[PDB]
């Protein structure tokens, strides 16, 4: 589940 | 072999006007163009213009061919045979024309044709291409390898499949040879082709593995970007598949990849940086990289600086690409942080001091980014420095540069846990204050970050937010009337979370008056067919649970629509499953969020929901949902069942005999969440059925017992498994007590790590009951029980007494000194709990 901000993701 | 002079001039002139500056003649001529696609003779002209008409200019010829390509993307099922063969014939004979534009055009024709007709319909293609590979002329060999690249890129698993034979047996060794070709462009094609078979560990390549590594190694320092680029992709992919053949050369690879991470070519740099991510995942990494760290970190940390092009594209949906050197570098740091823990601090800290305060903001930004990136893996050794860094960051939330305020929100959110573990006035209060201001920042990207940060903080803060609710809701609801669309997703999230964190404390008329009007606004104005309902109903399922009986004013229309959504979805599925040609398939998400809202509705309302359930088809519907082929739908239906079982069992009881077969066949742990909610449901049911559960014990118990002893099983699944075994044991001690031996160990290990609550109470009444029935179940593992009993802070009196009778039972059974020898195992805080709370 993603919706919140992240400057990068560990799994692209 | 038809040209036709009448039709020739008609298209030649219709190709002319399809190059006109204005759209008026363009779009009407494109309409009048591919509407001539009706004729079976049309596409023959197009190839003829491309390959056979030398008298026409190249732009026109090129275009004619590209239109023919677009006539294979769409309209290829309606292709005649002779046309197809003749186009195929003219392509392969011209694959390497002296004109690069014609060569490229013919190229993509071959690529599309051999893509749309998988590759049984051109069995002459591959052998003819490998033949044209040894061609004496360059242009032909270049053109062949170019099509062979695109084909390899499009149909890798199709070429490794049986569908066309296994032609990779001869193509793998063939490509490998051209690694030594004198042209850079050819070498590039060759490695790119081989690169497409690394991950799938294609057998044809695995016997050539060493000569593949050798050839690559000899190409590593090639001055042409594309080659360097392709070598880098290969070495990186090879880390996941053949790490055995890379270990002996490892230090040489890493040293090379560092030289490559700072490559003068952006693409190579990015592809190289991948290496650190992949490496970080292999269990070897932890000790093979320690020696390279004082050289790697600076390389990563310099890559985390905003590339100046990002600055302008940031400050339509204003966003950079999904994947950057910056992002990759940051990702690798985050993973290495998690691998080395505090052992990474000596390597990074000096750099932070230098960056965090630096006057140039682009540098400062990347510092804050670093601070957030190391946050998770480097937490314990970061804490000492936090009483200085947090107040600094809180100040940076007011920096004039938007992108600085951005990550500062994020970075603070990555230290939220520490912040709440402190007296709230000094760290939590001011953080909250500036974040609330920032949620209403003029910058879209800042709002996104601020709102997210606030959501993270809410999960961590919980009831420590209660006193500030008036202010929080004020700005959250205002944002509601302002936030665009992308930010609305995040805002809904922030509200649901608010509600989850403060629960019943949100149930005050002043808060309801603020929170509900705008949600009802959204509710009433969205249609049942609109996917904007998803985040709304999800939000409401949280708000309803928190509002409890404060939700009664709204409950019936809300209950009414959720049932409708579930019904219109199931119904749409059957009209699709019996008649696909007429009726479209439904989006099951409508059904999920409606089930979920129904859940939080039963939870907030308890017994007050019963009248809404009695006069509804919810159970009949739920029973269908529990059988859906989509796991997420089974997942939501079991949660609702658990809830109604709690809320109004009288309406569920008639269905138990029907429900239990379904629950029992859904204990597959491969579907984590389905299994979880099924297990929870079986538990709640068992409490309500009492002694009546007896028939179902043999149907579920051994599945639960297998699951609880199964390695690599998520902790919450283990938790509900433990709970349900406990609850089944509470009502059917005779049936469940004999397995005591087989579950007590992980049961205790699992349940010793959860907060005192009603479910924990429920489970321990069960373990106690089973103990008085089968004391020999625990004798061999009594230490696990003592440690689990001790994990309780404030047990109810009767439960506390039950614990006490059992402990004294065994002490007075085994003996006085016997207890001492057994108690010598206890860690200090355990030996001292049982003595203070229970009298040893």
């Amino acid at each position: 589940p993603r919706v919140r901000y992240n400057p990068y993701t560990t799994r692209p | 072999w038809k040209p036709d002079e009448q039709g020739l001039q008609q298209i030649l002139q219709l190709l002319k006007e399809s190059q006109s500056p204005d759209t008026t003649i363009q779009r009407t001529v494109q309409q009048k163009l591919e509407q001539l696609n009706q004729y079976p003779d049309f596409n023959n002209y197009l190839i003829f213009v491309l390959t056979k008409l030398k008298s026409e200019d190249e732009p026109t010829r090129s275009l004619s061919g590209l239109i023919l390509k677009n006539n294979v993307k769409a309209h290829f099922q309606n292709f005649p045979n002779g046309v197809t063969d003749f186009i195929k014939s003219e392509c392969l004979n011209n694959i390497g024309d002296s004109s690069p534009l014609i060569r490229a055009t013919v190229g993509i024709l071959i690529t599309t044709i051999a893509s749309k007709g998988e590759l049984q319909n051109w069995p002459d293609l591959l052998p003819k291409l490998c033949s044209l590979l040894d061609s004496e002329d360059y242009n032909t060999c270049e053109g062949a390898f170019g099509a062979l690249q695109k084909i390899c890129e499009d149909s890798a698993e199709i070429l490794d499949s049986d569908v066309l034979d296994r032609p990779l047996n001869i193509m793998i060794p063939k490509f490998l040879q051209f690694f030594k070709h004198s042209s850079p462009k050819i070498r590039s094609h060759a490695v790119a082709c081989v690169n497409q078979f690394i991950i799938s560990r294609t057998q044809a390549l695995m016997l050539h593995i060493d000569s593949f590594i050798e050839n690559l190694f000899a190409l590593a320092g090639d001055e042409e970007p594309e080659v360097r680029k392709n070598v880098c992709r290969a070495l990186v992919m090879l880390l996941e598949v053949r790490m055995d053949r890379l270990l002996p050369h490892m230090h040489n690879i890493v040293e090379y990849m560092l030289q490559r991470t700072q490559d003068q070519d952006e693409n190579v740099a990015l592809e190289a940086c991948e290496f650190w991510l992949t490496l970080a995942e292999q269990p070897i990494c932890k000790d093979v990289l320690v020696r390279h760290l004082p050289k790697l970190i600076p390389v990563l940390v310099n890559g985390m600086k905003y590339s100046d092009i990002d600055i302008i594209l940031l400050k339509d949906d204003d966003t950079i690409s999904d994947w950057n050197l910056r992002k990759c570098s940051a990702a690798a740091l985050d993973v290495l942080a998690n691998v080395y823990r505090d052992e990474l601090l000596p390597h990074i800290l000096p750099l932070l001091k230098e960056l965090l305060f630096h006057h140039e903001w682009v540098v400062k930004e990347s510092g804050i980014l670093v601070l957030g990136a190391i946050a998770e893996g480097c937490m314990q050794g970061m804490i000492p420095y936090l009483p200085e860094l947090i107040p600094h960051l809180i100040q940076c939330l007011s920096d004039k540069k938007a992108l600085v305020r951005s990550i500062t929100c994020w970075t603070l959110s990555r230290y939220a846990h520490w912040v709440v573990s402190q007296p709230p006035d000094t760290y939590l209060k001011p953080l909250m204050t500036e974040l609330l201001k920032r949620i209403l920042d003029s910058n879209k990207r800042v709002q996104e970050a601020a709102c997210s940060a606030f959501a993270t903080l809410e999960e961590e803060a919980c009831t420590e937010l209660v006193p500030y609710l008036a202010y929080i809701l004020d700005t959250l609801v205002f944002a509601f009337s302002k936030y665009q669309h992308k930010n609305l997703l995040i805002l809904y999230d922030a509200i649901g979370t608010l509600a989850d964190s403060v629960g019943h404390h949100l149930n005050k008329p002043e808060y309801i008056q603020m929170l509900m009007p705008p949600l009802i606004q959204k509710w009433n104005m969205l249609k049942d067919e609109d996917k904007d309902l998803f985040p709304l109903l999800e939000c409401l399922s949280s708000v309803a649970t928190a509002l409890q009986s404060g939700f009664l004013p709204y409950c019936e229309p809300v209950y009414q629509r959720c049932v409708n959504l579930v019904q219109k979805t199931l119904a749409q599925a059957m009209l699709n499953n019996a008649q696909p040609d007429q009726y479209e398939a439904p989006d099951k998400d409508f059904m999920i969020v409606a089930l979920d809202l129904l859940s939080g509705l039963a939870e907030g309302l308890g017994g007050n929901i019963e009248q809404l359930v009695a006069r509804s088809n919810i159970l009949t519907l739920m029973y269908q949902c529990m059988q859906d082929k989509m796991p997420e739908v089974r997942q939501s239906s079991f949660a609702l069942l658990g809830d109604l079982t709690k809320a109004c069992f009288q309406h569920v009881k008639p269905c138990i005999a029907d429900f239990m077969p379904i629950l029992g066949t859904n204990l597959n742990p491969e579907f984590i969440s389905v299994c979880n909610n099924a297990t929870w449901a079986i538990g709640e049911i068992s409490i309500q059925m009492g002694i009546e559960m007896q028939p179902y014990i043999p149907m579920v118990l051994h599945q639960l017992v297998e699951i609880i002893n199964r390695p690599n099983t998520p902790k919450t699944l283990l938790e509900n498994t433990a709970i349900t075994i406990g609850r089944l044991g509470y009502v059917c001690p005779q049936e469940v007590a004999p397995m005591l031996q087989q579950f007590i160990r992980p049961w205790c290990t699992s349940l010793r790590n959860i907060r005192d609550n009603e479910e924990k109470d429920s489970a321990f009444r069960g373990i106690c009951t089973m103990i008085s029935v089968n004391p020999s179940g625990v004798i061999q593992d009594f230490i696990f029980f003592c440690d689990a009993v001790a994990s309780w802070i404030n047990p109810k009196d009767d439960l506390r007494d039950m614990f006490c009778k059992i402990l004294h039972g065994f002490k007075n059974q085994v003996g006085d000194e016997n207890w001492r020898r057994f108690s010598d195992q206890f860690p200090l805080p355990l030996k001292e709990r049982l003595a203070a709370f229970y009298g040893v």
